RNA sequence: CAGCUAGUUGGUGGGGUAACGGCCUACCAAGGCAAUGACGUGUAGCUAUGCUGAGAAGUAGAAUAGCCACAAUGGGACUG
RNA sequence: AUUGGGCGUAAAGCAAGCGCAGGCGGAUUGAAAAGUCUGGUGUUAAAGGCAGCUGCUUAACAGUUGUAUGCAUUGGAAACUAUUAAUCUAGAGUGUGGUAGGGAGUUUUGGAAUUUCAUGUGGAGCGGUGAAAUGCGUAGAUAUAUGAAGGAACACCAGUGGCGAAGGCGAAAACUUAGGCCAUUACUGACGCUUAGGCUUGAAAGUGUGGGGAGCAAAUAGGAUUAGAUACCCUAGUAGUCCACACCGUAAACGAUAGAUACUAGCUGUCGGGGCGAUCCCCUCGGUAGUGAAGUUAACACAUUAAGUAUCUCGCCUGG
RNA sequence: CAAGGAUAGCACCGGUGAUUGGAGUUAAGUCGUAACAAGGUACCCCUACGAGAACGUGGGGGUGGAUCA
């Protein structure tokens, strides 16, 4: 239910790339949604709250890099959850 | 810790610290400010020149004087010379330094200045504890 | 695989002998 | 074999009634040829402790090299957390050091030295740190031979 | 200098002549003692017992 | 020399060099490994040229992108290593830059300083002679 | 001390002192300085340099002297 | 502390994690030269800082020249601080295969056992410490045996422990499931780490609301040793302890040990992964521990998880 | 051009204060040795309350405890 392989084969940039910054941020966002459902269901899960903060801010760092380095590398990545 | 951690913390040697913060102020009137004029000397008036039981490291009848300087703070000093001319209103000159054998007393007096006479023809002190001219 | 090689270095064999001689 | 003393430590051990006074001493032995040796010992009285320390120090004598006879590279020595810093003094600035530091430097045959003792003033670890600082310096010949490059510059 | 029969539980930074001779296994220690005797024996110009045999006396301790 | 395993990248490469060398001399090791930069290959080569460390092998896997270097530490016939403890000068956050007028001589003409002045790694004497100054990289004496 | 700032900030015409120009005025206006420390806040003329230590720097701006302000305080204007 | 330290026991690591700014960060080519360096020009007025010189009885003291204590400008190299492009991953992490743990929270169930309730009995005690005492009790107490309600936590399993951001988790189970572990060649391809700001949690107490007080117990009531005694103990008993929204967002938050990166023996012993065999006695890499080499420390003592090795960063201690 | 003006509730800085809190030094304290030994009772700490007061218990944390496998 972690969406381990499903989210990784989706946003691939090349023929074989299972660790693409795009698929890393997609996995991070999927895990953030899952862990947010976790946190609303479990308000006293402290460890998961810390892990969720880690994941969301690592996603922020990855997005910052993907805008910093290559435009096209995040031209197909505009699906980040917002609003 | 690294350079930035050592940068985040201030790295500057100030001085050797003392415990005499009442030896800096000498102010004028018509202006509510303290003037710093690198004064080599300060004066004051001792009011409570009496005898109380001193602190433990020395057992005697150590006499003390509550002096007010030219500053605002009022501090306690140790009597200079065998026998004092500090007649409870004497405007004399005050030294620095700390004595560690009296309670509340960590100051000194420039003895001899315009209102004091001590220990003439002494073997040890004659001007720092002001006195007339001795021989060798 | 390697790309450079320079300054071959060797040392004595790993059996310590104090002063090497006492004759 | 001068066997010069530097500091005696007044000590006393508590026992069944009274306190046994066995004050320790530390001596430095040298023969004006660069020989240096430090020895700490203790006994009931001054002469026995001095003799024991003299024997312990003279049991090991060491000579250090002299080239540009100052500590020609800045170095701080610590032996039991005692800072003794020695830095190269030019041969015309005059020697400025502390008494124990002067003794250690001049016993080794050196010249004017830029010394600075820091923090604590207990002479035992002062002597230990000064000895460690002076003796850990390497000779120009040492690097000149150990490195493949023979030139020492 | 020091000559010792170092064991794997010992340290090799202590002896001026490190020799991997076991005392638990006597085949090394007996041989080394005999050959150390024989060195000074031939140094003193007397008949020598060992140090030229392919397999010397089997002094295996029980 | 095939690695048969890739080493893991450090926070910074010069600190990786320092850590590997110091732990090799501490653990009585003779071979050290580090990343391969043009700067770092140059610094290793200039250290070798001054008799500080032994043979160096630059290992490229499939491109200059994945390049490392394995170098042996010099060991004199007296079993004394020529590496007396390497140190870095181009420190991250402590980048010390000395002009030509501020090029020093290591412990009063005993050691060697590594200076990339304007075109490449240069030893102390040639850097003084070349009347050109620049970055000081590492200290080995 | 987390914001400071409505001739402050920009331009057009006019006037303007030692000169083009917000230097100021009429129009239109909301721009302008700052989290990397803006502004307010207390001291301090700045500097060459007096001096101290070995260095980091500190001290005072004093002897001696270079530039602004200063003229009982705030202004206004005179000649120039 | 830039010349010149520590944060386990000294003044001595936020309480911890997450992470923007900041601070710094694997390699590549070539460029801009943003900086670094290079060399020049102007110039930093005089005494003077330094220095050449001059004098007054020497000196004190005064004067002249320059170097200059600074700044503006200038053309270069691309090695270096930072940027540029992409493939390499090798740390960020990710995939496939497997994977241990009481992780956490929420939910579900259960009664061994006590109390109330039901059956009884029974005689003179029970309750308990240091000796006893307060208290319950002939109306039946204590005891005696199970059963419904109740709620607490769940004997051993329990590891020279695992997991866990420290904090904490032990009947069993489920959901989300954080992170631990390798086989990790493969994979975007330096993306990174600390991180004042900020966010969160940080035991438990206690406490606002709804419950039980069955059991415990602060406060409380009594007896008791202290010269009293509130303090040892014992007995009971309100909130509370236990649950949920929770709050205080504090600790002996302990490894008294801040994190991340790269490396460092052996051994002692608990554990995980892959691999291949009966399991221990097999290898590799890691999590939590220790003796101990080198290394470090003021010593005690860290030591593969450092207080090491070096780096990066933040916070703190510059006496009580 | 421009000196100063003052408005009503409002806005700042310094000091004192009838009564004196806390603090540390004082020929010289009683209440206790609570705690340091296992301190005659394990401690101390976070928290709740007692206690004139050491300190105590309630939940939680460890040893800043020990002879001893």
């Amino acid at each position: 239910q972690i969406d381990k392989n499903g989210i990784i084969k989706s946003a691939q940039l090349h023929d074989k790339d299972v660790g693409s910054i795009q698929v890393q941020v997609s996995l991070l966002t999927s895990q953030i949604k899952q862990l947010t459902d976790h946190l609303l269901a479990n308000k006293k899960d402290f460890i998961s709250k810390r892990g969720l903060y880690a994941k969301v801010s690592k996603r922020k760092r990855l997005l910052k890099y993907l805008k910093h380095n290559d435009l096209e590398a995040y031209r197909n990545l505009v699906k980040t959850l917002n609003l | 810790a690294t350079i930035a951690q050592l940068i985040r913390k201030p790295r500057k040697k100030k001085k050797v610290k003392s415990k005499s913060p009442a030896l800096h102020y000498n102010l004028n009137l018509l202006n509510k400010k303290v003037t710093n004029v690198y004064s080599p000397l300060k004066r004051g008036v001792c009011t409570r020149v009496g005898t109380m039981t001193p602190k433990k490291p020395n057992s005697a009848l150590r006499k003390y004087a509550k002096v007010r300087l030219t500053n605002g703070f009022e501090v306690l000093t140790y009597i200079p010379g065998e026998g004092h001319n500090l007649q409870e209103h004497s405007v004399t000159l005050l030294r620095g330094g700390r004595v560690k054998d009296l309670p509340g007393v960590r100051y000194h007096i420039v003895r001899g200045t315009l209102d004091t006479v001590g220990v003439e023809k002494r073997r040890q002190q004659r001007s720092a504890y002001g006195a007339k001219k001795p021989k060798a | 695989r390697t790309e450079k090689a320079q300054k071959p270095k060797e040392e004595l064999w790993d059996v310590v002998q104090k002063m090497g001689n006492f004759d | 074999f001068e066997e010069r003393i530097v500091k005696l430590k007044r000590i006393s051990k508590t026992t069944k009634g009274g306190r046994n006074m066995r004050f320790s001493v530390l001596v430095v032995v040298g023969n004006r040829k660069g020989k240096i040796g430090y020895g700490i010992a203790k006994a009931l009285e001054v002469p026995n402790a001095i003799k024991k320390a003299i024997k312990a120090a003279h049991n090991s004598l060491h000579t250090i090299e002299i080239h540009k006879g100052s500590i020609y590279h800045e170095v701080i020595g610590r032996s039991g957390a005692s800072r003794v810093l020695l830095k190269p003094a030019p041969q015309g600035t005059g020697i400025i050091a502390g008494g124990a530091i002067r003794a250690i430097i001049e016993l080794a045959g050196y010249s004017d030295i830029y010394t600075k003792n820091l923090g604590r003033n207990t002479p035992i670890n002062m002597i230990h740190a000064t000895m460690d600082g002076i003796l850990k310096q390497l000779s120009p010949r040492r690097v000149a031979i150990l490195r493949n490059k023979n030139l020492n510059e | 200098p020091v000559v010792a029969l170092c064991n794997t539980n010992t340290n090799p930074e202590l002896v001026d002549f490190i020799i991997p001779a076991n005392n638990h296994q006597p085949q090394s220690t007996c041989l080394l003692m005999n050959l150390l005797a024989d060195a000074v024996a031939e140094a003193k110009a007397m008949p020598t017992m060992f140090a030229y045999k392919p397999d010397e006396e089997i002094q295996i301790e029980i | 020399i095939t690695t048969t395993k890739p080493i893991k990248a450090h926070f910074d490469p010069v600190a990786d060099l320092l850590t590997k060398i110091n732990n090799a001399r501490k653990a009585k090791l003779m071979t050290v490994t580090t990343i391969a930069s043009k700067l770092k290959i140059a610094i290793l080569e200039i250290l070798v040229k001054e008799g500080y460390l032994a043979n160096f092998q630059v290992l490229e896997n499939k491109s200059k992108t994945k390049r490392i270097v394995t170098f042996n530490l010099k060991y004199t016939q007296r079993r004394i290593p020529s590496i007396n403890g390497v140190k870095q000068i181009s420190k991250p956050g402590l980048r010390i830059y000395r002009p030509f007028e501020k090029l020093p001589l290591v412990l009063n003409g005993l050691g060697i300083a590594i200076i990339s002045t304007s075109d490449g790694v240069m030893t102390d004497k040639v850097a003084r002679l070349k009347k050109i100054g620049g970055e000081i990289l590492a200290y080995v004496w």
